C-alpha cells in the first residue's frame, strides 16, 4: 500500500515570492509526515515534521498543512539560501518511504559573468600535457556558451565544463571551460583565446593569451 | 505534559492484496500495513487511571466491524427500519485476520502491563505504543474465541458487578480448543467437540475466582433465561456460515469427581439471522456441501448474575453476550488514547 | 550534541559487496534504530532499510532484501551496511540516519543524519590526483585556482590555506575525462592587493589513495 | 433492540425484557 507522488519535480520562483509543494498519498497514515531540505551537496534537515509541526532552529516562513492524504509545504517569503531539494517522508513505520523530490530554482536580475584565463604552468608541460581553462565568475542565467580558438582556428571535443550550484547569497553560478591539449599542440602553435556568449554580455567577450608572454 | 483525547485512529493489518478474502478485501483499504518495528516505551514509574467501559477505542473499532460486515458479507435481502431492500448473495472465505489500531502523530496508546488487571482504576506499569496488537474481530456470543489471554490468573471485569444487568467478561489463563463441523453426507446439522476434562479445569478455577469476588458463595450456572437464538445459544462464524450453539451441556453443575471426557453439544446454521449491527433481521443463503469446519481458542466467557441472591447463599450465572462493543472490550482493556505535543 | 560518522568514500567492481560504517554519539545507542537511504546519480532519496541495536531484526524495502545486511556492535556505538551483487545502477551516496533523541513514541522522522559516504562502482582504480597551479596574469580583481587533474574516484575534499580563504572559492563539480578520469578545479577571488602579500596555497586530499597534497600556486 | 416488543414477549415467559445490544434477553 502506501504511496507518496510529491509534485511539482522542478520549480522557479523570485526572492520574496510564494512557493507551494504538494504530497499526495494512496491511503491515510495518521499525519507522520515529515518535509526535508537537502541544500545542493549537503545533508536532509527535517523542516517539518508531524504534518504540519514546525522543528525548532528553521524559519517560521516555511510551514506544513494538511491532513490525511493531501500535504502542502508553503515557502512564504522564498529567500535565496533555499535554493535546494525538498522531499516528503512518511515516518508512521516501515517503509519511511521517501518523495520523488523537488528540485527549487531562484528566478533573479540578468548578473554578467567575469571572465578570466590560466595557461597551464610548466609542471604539467613536463608531464607532456597542456591544459587551458576559462572560468565565468557570478553570472546569471545559466544559458553560457564558450568557444575556443587556437591561432583563431575554431575547436570542438577537446573542451569540457563545467558549473556550480546556484549561490546561497548571490544566486549565480561559475563555469569553467578546460580545453585538453598535448605539449607536442601547445609549441605549434601561440593565440589561446576563449570567447564567452553570455546575454549579459552586449555581445560576444574574448579573454585571450599569446605562449611566451 | 499528556492528556485523555478521543481522536480518530487508523487501522493496520498484515493483508493480502491479491486475496479475495472478505477480511483481507475490507483490510486492504481502510487499513495501511503493519509496523514492523512496533516501539513500546515503558513509562519509568508512572500511574495511570484507565476504564474500559468508557473507551473511544471500542466505539471506533465496532464501527469498523460494522463496515466491514454489512459491506463484504452479501445479506440476500435485509429488514431493519421500516424498509426492505434486495441484494446478491455470493457465497465467500471467511477467517479473520489481526488488526492493530493506531494513534495519528499528536497522540500516543497508554498500555497496562499489570498481569492481573480488570480494565478500570490504577495500572502502575504504564506503557506507551503508536498502534495496538493483532486483534482479530471474532463476533461472538456465551464465547470469546481467538482473543488475548490473562497472563497469570483468571481476571473478571465488570462495569458494576452490584449492576445485574451489566455483562460479566472472564478472561481465561488457559485457552480451550472448540472443534465445530459441519460435515458432508441433515443440510444445517453440525455439532461441537471439547475436551471436557480439560474444559471441566477450567470452569473449577472460575467458579473459583468468582467465589472469591463474592464471600465464599455457592457458585450456580444456569442456561440462558429467554430471548433471541443469538444470546441462548453460542452464535459465533465459521467459513460465513453462521453456526448456533446449545451450551448447556457445556456449563454442567455435576461434571465438576468422576465425570467424562469428551463433550459434544448441537449446534446449527441459520439462514435468517438478527444483525448485531443493527435492530433487524437478514436473510442469507445454505452451505453446499463442504466439510465446513473451524477450531477456536476459548479465552473468556460473557456471563449475567441473577438478583435472588438477596436471599439464600449461592449465586447463579448464565451465558450471555450480545452487545458486540464488549468483544472489543475484552482486548482494548489495557489500552487508552492519549493527547502528547 | 548527536552525531553520526561513516566510514570514508570508496571503489568497488561489477559486483563485490561493498561494507560501509556509521560510527554515532551524543545518545545512548540502545533505545534509537539506524536507517539507511542512498542517493544515486541525478536521483532522489531512497530509503534502504531499518536496524534495531537492541534487537539486531532487520528489514528491508523490496528493491534491496537480499542484497543489504545491517549489522552492529553495541560497543563501540557502530552501526553497519553491508551491499552485494552491484551494477554501475548502484554507483550512489549512503546515508545513515536516526530518529529525534526523545522517550515518547511517535518522533522516527530522521533528525540527525550521516555526512555520507560515495561508493564507486566501476572497473578502474584508485589514481593519485595530479594538482597543478593556476596563477594570475587581472579580470578586475585577483583569480587563481588548483587543477586536480586525472584521479578515480571522487571525492577530493580541497580546503585553501588549510580552510583559511573560503568567501570567493567555488569547489566546482568534478569532471569524468574521456581518459576515464575525474578532472576536477577550484578557484578563488581575492583583492589583487594581497597577491604578493598573503601567500595562497591550496591543500588537497583523496581519501581512497590515502594522498594529500599541498602546492604554492606563484602569480607567474 | 425493539425493546417494547421484547417486554411482552419476555412477559409471555413471566420474565421481564433487556435489550443485548440488537436482540432481545430476558430475566
Ligand atoms: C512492566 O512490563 C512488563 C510486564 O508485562 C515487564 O517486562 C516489565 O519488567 C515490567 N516492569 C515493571 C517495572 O513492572
Ligand atoms: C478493577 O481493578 C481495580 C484496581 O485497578 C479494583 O480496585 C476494582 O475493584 C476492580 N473491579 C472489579 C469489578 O473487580
Ligand atoms: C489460572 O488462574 C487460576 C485461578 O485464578 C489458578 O488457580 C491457576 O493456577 C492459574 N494458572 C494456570 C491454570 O496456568
Ligand atoms: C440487595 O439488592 C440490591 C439491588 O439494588 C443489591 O445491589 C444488593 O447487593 C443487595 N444488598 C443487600 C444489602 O442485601
Ligand atoms: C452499581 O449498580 C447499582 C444497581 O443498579 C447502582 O444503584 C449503583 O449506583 C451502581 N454504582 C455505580 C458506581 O454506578
Ligand atoms: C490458538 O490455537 C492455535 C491452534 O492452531 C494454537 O497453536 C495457539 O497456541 C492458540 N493460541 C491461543 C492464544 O490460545
Ligand atoms: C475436528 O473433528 C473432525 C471430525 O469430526 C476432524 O476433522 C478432526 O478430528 C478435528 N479437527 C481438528 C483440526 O482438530
Ligand atoms: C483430553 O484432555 C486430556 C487432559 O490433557 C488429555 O490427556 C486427553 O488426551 C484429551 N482427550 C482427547 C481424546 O484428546
Ligand atoms: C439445549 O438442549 C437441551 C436438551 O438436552 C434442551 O433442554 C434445551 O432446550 C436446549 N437449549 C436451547 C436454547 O436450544
Ligand atoms: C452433565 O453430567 C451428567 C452426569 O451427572 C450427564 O448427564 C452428562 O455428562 C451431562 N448432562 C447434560 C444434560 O449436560
Ligand atoms: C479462530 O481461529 C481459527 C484458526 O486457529 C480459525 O480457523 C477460525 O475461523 C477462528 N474463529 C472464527 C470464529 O473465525
Ligand atoms: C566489536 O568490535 C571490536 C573490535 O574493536 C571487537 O573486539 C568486539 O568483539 C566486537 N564486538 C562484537 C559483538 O562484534
Amino acid at each position: 500500500d502506501i504511496q507518496l507522488t510529491q509534485s511539482p519535480s522542478s520549480l522557479s520562483a523570485s526572492v520574496g515570492d510564494s512557493v507551494t509543494i504538494t504530497c499526495r498519498a494512496s491511503q491515510g497514515f495518521g499525519n507522520y509526515l515529515a518535509w526535508y531540505q537537502q541544500r545542493p551537496g549537503k545533508v536532509p534537515e527535517v523542516l517539518i515534521y508531524a504534518a504540519t509541526t514546525l522543528q525548532s532552529g528553521v524559519p517560521s516562513r516555511f510551514s506544513g498543512s494538511g491532513s490525511g492524504t493531501d500535504f502542502t509545504l508553503t515557502i512564504s517569503s522564498l529567500q535565496p539560501e533555499d535554493v535546494a531539494t525538498y522531499y516528503c517522508q512518511k515516518y508512521n513505520s516501515a517503509p519511511f518511504t521517501f518523495g520523488q523530490g523537488t528540485r527549487l530554482e531562484i528566478k533573479r536580475t540578468v548578473a554578467a559573468p567575469s571572465v578570466f584565463i590560466f595557461p597551464p604552468s610548466d609542471e604539467q608541460l613536463k608531464s607532456g600535457t597542456a591544459s587551458v581553462v576559462c572560468l565565468l565568475n557570478n553570472f546569471y542565467p545559466r544559458e553560457a556558451k564558450v568557444q575556443w580558438k587556437v591561432d583563431n582556428a575554431l575547436q570542438s571535443g577537446n573542451s569540457q565544463e563545467s558549473v556550480t550550484e546556484q549561490d546561497s547569497k548571490d544566486s549565480t553560478y561559475s563555469l569553467s571551460s578546460t580545453l585538453t591539449l598535448s605539449k607536442a599542440d601547445y609549441e605549434k602553435h601561440k593565440v589561446y583565446a576563449c570567447e564567452v556568449t553570455h546575454q549579459g554580455l552586449s555581445s560576444p567577450v574574448t579573454k585571450s593569451f599569446n605562449r611566451g608572454e | 505534559v499528556w492528556k485523555d483525547a478521543d481522536t480518530t485512529l487508523f487501522c493496520a493489518s498484515d493483508a493480502k492484496a491479491h486475496e479475495t478474502e472478505v477480511h483481507n478485501v475490507w483490510a486492504t483499504h481502510a487499513c495501511v500495513p503493519t509496523d514492523p518495528n512496533p516501539q513500546e516505551i515503558h513509562l519509568e514509574n508512572v500511574t495511570e487511571n484507565f476504564n474500559m467501559w468508557k473507551n473511544n477505542m471500542v466505539e471506533q473499532m465496532q464501527e469498523d466491524v460494522i463496515s466491514l460486515w454489512d459491506q463484504s458479507l452479501q445479506p440476500c435481502v435485509k429488514l431493519t427500519g421500516g424498509s426492505v431492500i434486495k441484494q446478491a448473495c455470493p457465497k465467500i472465505s471467511f477467517d479473520p485476520i489481526p488488526i492493530h489500531y493506531c494513534t495519528p502523530a499528536g497522540y500516543v496508546i497508554l498500555k497496562c502491563n499489570d498481569k492481573n488487571f480488570n480494565g478500570t482504576g490504577p495500572c502502575k506499569n504504564v506503557s506507551s505504543v503508536q498502534c495496538t496488537h493483532g486483534i482479530k474481530p471474532v463476533v461472538s456470543t456465551q464465547l470469546l474465541l481467538n482473543g488475548s489471554l490473562a497472563e497469570e490468573e483468571i481476571i473478571i471485569r465488570s462495569e458494576n458487578l452490584t449492576n445485574n444487568a451489566k455483562t460479566i467478561i472472564v478472561h481465561l489463563n488457559k485457552s480451550v480448543e472448540i472443534n465445530c463441523t459441519r460435515p458432508s453426507n441433515d443440510i444445517r446439522k453440525a455439532y461441537c467437540e471439547i475436551n471436557g476434562t480439560k474444559w471441566n479445569k477450567v470452569l473449577k478455577q472460575v467458579t473459583e475466582k468468582l467465589k472469591e469476588h463474592f464471600n465464599n458463595k455457592t457458585i450456580i450456572f444456569q442456561p440462558p433465561s429467554g430471548g433471541d437464538l443469538e444470546i441462548t445459544m453460542h452464535s459465533f462464524n465459521c467459513r460465513g456460515e453462521f453456526f448456533y450453539c446449545n451450551t448447556t451441556q457445556l456449563f454442567n453443575n455435576t461434571c465438576i469427581k468422576g465425570c467424562n471426557g469428551t463433550i459434544t453439544l448441537p449446534c446449527k446454521i441459520k439462514q435468517i439471522i438478527n444483525m448485531w449491527q443493527g435492530t433487524g433481521q437478514a436473510m442469507y443463503a445454505p452451505p453446499i456441501d463442504g466439510k465446513i469446519n473451524c477450531v477456536s481458542n476459548i479465552t473468556g466467557i460473557l456471563l449475567t448474575r441473577d438478583g435472588g441472591a438477596n436471599n439464600t447463599s449461592n449465586e447463579t450465572f448464565r451465558p450471555g453476550g450480545g452487545n458486540i462493543k464488549d468483544n472489543w472490550r475484552s482486548e482494548l482493556y489495557k489500552y487508552k488514547v492519549v493527547q502528547i505535543e | 550534541q548527536v552525531q553520526l560518522v561513516q566510514s570514508g568514500a570508496e571503489v568497488q567492481k561489477p559486483g563485490a559487496s561493498v561494507k560501509v560504517s556509521c560510527k554515532a554519539s551524543g545518545y545512548t545507542f540502545a533505545s534509537y534504530d539506524i536507517n539507511w537511504v542512498r542517493q544515486a546519480t541525478g536521483q532522489g532519496l531512497e530509503w534502504m532499510g531499518w536496524m534495531n541495536p537492541k534487537t539486531g531484526n532487520t528489514g528491508y524495502a523490496q528493491k534491496f532484501q537480499g542484497r543489504v545486511t545491517l549489522t552492529r556492535n553495541t560497543s563501540i556505538s557502530t552501526a553497519y551496511m553491508e551491499l552485494t551483487s552491484l551494477r554501475s545502477e548502484d554507483t550512489a551516496v549512503y546515508y545513515c540516519a536516526t530518529y529525534r533523541i526523545i522517550a515518547a513514541v511517535g518522533y522516527r522522522y530522521f533528525q540527525y543524519w550521516g555526512q555520507g559516504t560515495l561508493v564507486t562502482v566501476s572497473s578502474a582504480s584508485t589514481k593519485g590526483p595530479s594538482v597543478f597551479p593556476l596563477a594570475p596574469s587581472s579580470g578586475g580583481t585577483a583569480a587563481l585556482g588548483c587543477l586536480v587533474k586525472d584521479y578515480f574516484p571522487e571525492p577530493v575534499t580541497v580546503s585553501w590555506n588549510s580552510g583559511a580563504l573560503t568567501s570567493g572559492v567555488h569547489t566546482f563539480p568534478a569532471v569524468l575525462q574521456s581518459s576515464g578520469l575525474y578532472s576536477l578545479s577550484s578557484v578563488v577571488t581575492v583583492p589583487s592587493s594581497s597577491l604578493g602579500t598573503q601567500t595562497y596555497i591550496c591543500n588537497v586530499n583523496h581519501k581512497p589513495s590515502n594522498t594529500k597534497v599541498d602546492k604554492r600556486v606563484e602569480p607567474k | 433492540x425493539n425493546l417494547h416488543f421484547c417486554q411482552l414477549r419476555c412477559k409471555s415467559l413471566g420474565l421481564l425484557g433487556r435489550c443485548a445490544x440488537t436482540y432481545c434477553a430476558c430475566v
